[PDB]
């Protein structure tokens, strides 16, 4: 599967319930992005985490 | 024979340099400068041994 | 350790550990923690007649892992 | 029709320190001990935290280098700057250590070592060992051995103190 998505309801307050999304890329695409965040300046915030 | 411990020492520096550049790709500039610094310091010892060899070879 | 060779996934490994850890908790406190490690889930597809056909693709109980 | 991502509603993000920056001398580690999407401790300044990963035991103090540790069923210790020790027991999970001075220990289950009973733990070990003898197949034996490892760790953890 290219991705697994979860579509749920976020309870902001007693009267506010929005719709929220968790997209989870499968291993192959995730490790490829994790490899680019490590080597490249792109995705700075993820550079340390990826390495 | 002193150069054996010099050339090997240089290889040790560069061997670690590659690993450091792999696990910190966005810090390659500082590591390279330090690697050169270590090479020059070891080369100083190599020249000291070389000078002794020349003194005992040409005199 | 040896469970990886048998195909057991990491997630199933954690569920077994959590159940065992909840087992060791005092009887007074077991009620609180044990509510977090009691399987209550199933996978069902609506049958042709309008019934529930249970999918057996993933185990539910740690015994059957 | 674009939908928000579920992380937009979370206002406590992770701060990473740029590698090309000056160092700071930190005397406090901000710990976040979490169980099943519930924090037992939140950004708590502590002196040190001791965690058992697969390789071995790590003693994390402020300024520890960036590292990810795969925990194993074991005790976890937190020592405050005051001089107070708090001991939990975890069944698994991960520990993320950041060079900025933070440690987010996310566990599937984290229970204070006081809650656990040694008498219950001991007799469970005897029963599971008997179960291992009657284990039908290789898979069943592996599962039973997982339980024994946790139980023995619990028994050994409590016998230590």
């Amino acid at each position: 599967a290219d991705r697994y998505q979860v579509i749920f309801n976020r309870f902001v307050s007693a009267g506010v319930q929005r719709n929220a999304v968790y997209n989870i890329p499968s291993y192959e695409k995730w490790k490829e992005d994790l490899a680019d965040a490590a080597s490249s300046d792109n995705q700075k915030n993820r550079y340390l985490f990826a390495n | 024979i002193a150069l054996a411990g010099v050339g090997l020492g240089i290889g040790t520096i560069f061997g670690n340099l590659l690993v450091a550049c792999a696990r910190q790709p966005n810090l390659t500039k500082m590591l390279f400068n330090y690697a050169i610094l270590g090479f020059a310091l070891t080369e100083a010892i190599g020249l000291f041994a070389l000078m002794l060899a020349f003194l005992m070879l040409f005199s | 350790s040896s469970w990886r060779d048998h195909g057991i996934s990491y997630l199933k490994y954690l569920n077994v550990c959590t159940e065992t850890l909840h087992s060791t908790v005092k009887e007074s406190r077991r009620a609180k923690y044990e509510r977090w490690s009691k399987p209550c889930y199933t996978a069902q597809r609506p049958d042709g007649a309008g019934g529930q056909e249970t999918i057996d693709k993933v185990p539910i109980h740690t015994k059957d892992y | 029709h674009d939908l928000p991502e579920g992380f937009e509603f979370m206002e406590h993000k992770v701060v990473n320190k740029d590698i090309h920056a000056p160092h700071e001398n930190l005397e406090t580690l901000r710990l976040t001990l979490t169980r099943q999407d519930e924090f037992l401790l939140r950004e708590e300044p502590v002196k040190c935290v001791t965690v058992t990963g697969t390789n071995g035991e790590y003693g994390i103090y402020p300024g520890h280098a960036y590292k990810i540790v795969q925990l194993n069923p074991s005790p976890l210790t937190v020592e405050y700057t005051d001089g107070t020790t708090k001991k939990y027991f975890v069944s698994g999970g991960f520990a993320h250590i950041n060079n900025e001075g933070s440690c987010d220990v996310n566990t599937v289950e984290c229970t204070l070592l006081d809650d656990l009973d040694l008498a219950i733990a001991e007799k469970e070990l005897a029963a599971q060992q008997a179960a291992l003898g009657s284990a039908k197949d290789d898979k069943a034996k592996s599962v039973v051995e997982i339980r024994i490892s946790v139980i023995e760790a619990v028994i050994a953890a409590l016998k230590h103190h």
